[PDB]
RNA sequence: UAAGGUGAUAUGAACCGUUAUAACCGGCGAUUUCCGAAUGGGGAAACCCAGUGUGUUUCGACACACUAUCAUUAACUGAAUCCAUAGGUUAAUGAGGCGAACCGGGGGAACUGAAACAUCUAAGUACCCCGAGGAAAAGAAAUCAACCGAGAUUCCCCCAG
RNA sequence: AGGGUGACAGCCCCGUACACAAAAAUGCACAUGCUGUGAGCUCGAUGAGUAGGGCGGGACACGUGGUAUCCUGUCUGAAUA
RNA sequence: UUUUGUAUAAUGGGUCAGCGACUUAUAUUCUGUAGCAAGGUUAACCGAAUAGGGGAGCCGAAGGGAAACCGAGUCUUAACUGGGCGUUAAGUUGCAGGGUAUAGACCCGAAACCCGGUGAUCUAGCCAUGGGCAGGUUGAAGGUUGGGUAACACUAACUGGAGGACCGAACCGACUAAUGUUGAAAAAUUAGCGGAUGACUUGUGGCUGGGGGUGAAAGGCCAAUCAAACCGGGAGAUAGCU
RNA sequence: GUUUAUUAAAAACACAGCACUGUGCAAACACGAAAGUGGACGUAUACGGUGUGACGCCUGCCCGGUGCCGGAAGGUUAAUU
RNA sequence: UGAGCCUUGAUGGAAGUGUGGACGCCAGUCUGCAUGGCUUUAAUGUUUGAUGUUCUAACGUUGACCCGUAAUCCGGGUUGCGGACAGUGUCUGGUGGGUAGUUUGACUGGGGCGGUCU
RNA sequence: GCUUGACUGCGAGCGUGACGGCGCGAGCAGGUGCGAAAGCAGGUCAUAGUGAUCCGGUGGUUCUGAAUGGAAGGGCCAUC
């Protein structure tokens, strides 16, 4: 007796995986109870697809926000001036927000949580490259401009 | 009526047969064990006389292709 | 079809007919009390008791008709429990019981023989049970054959005591 | 042929061979109408708790015997051209 | 008839008349007879039905060996011998008969065994509901009063009415004798006899069914039947016996 | 009191009493393939089985054999694997 | 807790001064815890047998309710108790005059006893 | 003293039994032993010391072996 999982089930759940058990936990708890069904194909043999359709499916067909640093590095000069003054300096720091916001191509829209930073920019103007990390491995790479006003 | 219910295995008789070859009329009868079954799609938790191995075929066939027939040949449940 | 008839022990009486339905013969119909599967309930068989109706009626009520059980279906109802089932009512159909043998199936002896008796025999006989037909059953090879081939089943004769 | 007739009848009677006859009712054949069924052609598919197996019985002429094959009460249980 | 042997006082028969017992089917072997002959003969079936057709097949002309095999030979054995069984045999198919086989097997006959039904109107238990017991006797427990006690015990009269209690009809039963014994009667009659308010007795209806019931237990009763009822069937059981 | 209806009424059976033993209730046990039923609408001061057979005085010694009760450590041991 | 398996052990990043366990030809030494210049065999997982517990969810209930239903049967439902036990089917050892079918020789100066049987 | 004739295959012909059997046996072939040799030896001076058949067990065998080759099984010989 295979039948599928389709919870917890102690020492052998997996809201879906096959596994041999006697038939005396099945037609008596494992099922009658809501807990796995028989493996007769139609539900494997047939029903596999749900296990292949997001891994295997909407993990590769999901193109959408895969090619952020293909997307995004091309952009219209992303001037970000956070002020100046005093001895030539800076009135305006660098931030999650400011950076993946000024960072809009054609009034796009880019959500700041999305940055690529260690630490804090500190105060400067000099180049600032700095990355757009969106997705975990998935990130990209912008810039900014600060100077003065 | 003592049968099977699900595989009408009904009891056969047959011969002691003990040592010295001896004749003697015994007769074998079916296990059956009456059991209650969720048939689920019905909702219901129908009971059969279910007996051993014909018990094995539920759980081969379907809960509901086996009651599928037995109301087909116009029986109980 | 017909000159005769009204069955018999049965005469007699009282009648019917001698051309074309007198009688009689055959086809199809009408009537067909009560008991009996007996079926409205009951019951010591041929009897007792009831409900709802119909039409007629002096309209009291009359008799008469329908009302068993189960099965399938349909419709309407409908518990524990929302639903839903279970159960309930109605209607339409079908069954029921008899039967001689043959037939299929379920169950299945012993005397007897073995010159005793257990294996074995009698015998899958007798018998009991269920089911069906004019027949039943069986039947178009997971059959045989023997390296050639045959070609469903069934029955007869051989093979062979 | 046969039966009857007051003793044994071809020619007395009833029959007998032969030849005819049905309002209607039906058995069986064909033939057709109504209903139901569904032909034929292409591409498919081609019978699992089964076949085998262990235990106990049973059926095969065959008394488990070296014993094939068949049915199965009981426990198992495959290939799939 | 049966016997060594029967007039036998051993069996059977009152007599008469009618009936009453070696059959039939298939098979196998002889004998007789007919046909044909190293050949004889068909079965079922067909059928222009006792024909004719049909030779599937059976028997015989070859035997020996356990067989492979060989063959008028062959086995045995290493074997040459020898010895065993064969070879200088006519068979076959009808018909009638003698015998055997399987059948009921000459005929009549058990005590029994098995299967399915019918029986608790008799009887044995039990269940439900009704009925019966003339008369006479005994006199328990309890109570009341007197006495008695510290109070109880206790005691005496009276009251009271118990009991598988007593005597005795109905009623139930059955110890004795006679008579009956082809009875009045397939268990009685007569004279005595036992119980007679009780484990009593009886009417009506009901429930136990056969290897089963019921039984204050005799194997007793279960319809004049019982160490396994009656009816029908297996069934013409079997019968080395008469 | 009961018994061999139809040869035995008794020293036989029965009995109140005694003892052993089983039974915790869905009791033991018994009828029944089963359902179910009696036991009992009772529940160990109750029910079944067996033997003895009022009452009085009593009921000794043997557990080797058989049965029954308890133990089961070890030896032997079925199906099965 | 027995047995499998093989996973990790002894077999076959530096000293030196406490402490267990291993048994030994020993007078051995083997190996795991401070401060300090492939077999013979055992823990881990695992598989599987052996009992022993606990659980519920089959299974039982001749507990208590509800409905079918103005029912004591029965069925469904709820709850309690018990619980993989009990109980049953197939197989299997024991027991088994409770029942059943039979056997239990002949000669013999009748039978039996005794004796005999080649 | 020396040896294994307590050999193998056959057997003219007889005796004795209802039968199943049982007994006696010269001589023949192969091979042995003892003896110089003729020759004797197929168990014991003879007559008791025994069990049919079935069902099997063990060895041998090109006898058979169910489509064929094997095999199981069967036969045959020896034997329990
Ligand atoms: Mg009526
Ligand atoms: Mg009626
Ligand atoms: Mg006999
Ligand atoms: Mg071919
Ligand atoms: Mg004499
Ligand atoms: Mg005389
Ligand atoms: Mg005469
Ligand atoms: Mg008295
Ligand atoms: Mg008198
Ligand atoms: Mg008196
Ligand atoms: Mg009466
Ligand atoms: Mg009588
Ligand atoms: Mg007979
Ligand atoms: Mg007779
Ligand atoms: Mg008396
Ligand atoms: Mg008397
Ligand atoms: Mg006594
Ligand atoms: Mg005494
Ligand atoms: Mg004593
Ligand atoms: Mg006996
Ligand atoms: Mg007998
Ligand atoms: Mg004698
Ligand atoms: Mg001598």
């Amino acid at each position: 007796m295979q039948v599928i999982l389709l919870d917890k089930v102690a020492n052998l759940g997996s809201l879906g995986d096959q596994v041999n058990v006697k038939a005396g936990y099945a037609r008596n708890f494992l099922v009658p109870q809501g807990k796995a069904v028989p493996a007769t194909k139609k539900n494997i043999e047939f029903f596999e697809a749900r296990r292949a359709e997001l891994e295997a499916k909407l993990a590769e067909v999901l193109a959408a926000a895969n090619a952020r640093a293909e997307k995004i590095n091309a952009l219209e000069t992303v001037t970000i001036a956070s002020k100046a003054g005093d001895e030539g300096k800076l009135f305006g720091s660098i931030g999650t927000r400011d950076i993946a916001d000024a960072v809009t191509a054609a009034g796009v829209e880019v959500a700041k949580s999305e940055v690529r930073l260690p630490n804090g920019v500190l105060r400067t103007t000099g180049e600032h490259e700095v990355s757009f990390q969106v997705h975990s491995e998935v990130f990209a790479k912008v810039i900014v401009n600060v100077v003065a006003e | 009526s003592r049968v099977c219910q699900v595989t009408g295995k009904r009891p056969v008789t047959g011969n002691n047969r003990s040592h010295a070859l001896n004749a003697t009329k015994r007769r074998f009868l079916p296990n059956l064990h009456s059991h209650r079954f969720w048939v689920e799609s019905e909702k219901r938790f129908v009971t059969l006389r279910v007996s051993a191995k014909g018990m094995r075929v539920i759980d081969k066939k379907g809960i509901d292709t086996v009651l599928a027939e037995l109301r087909a040949r116009g029986e109980k449940y």
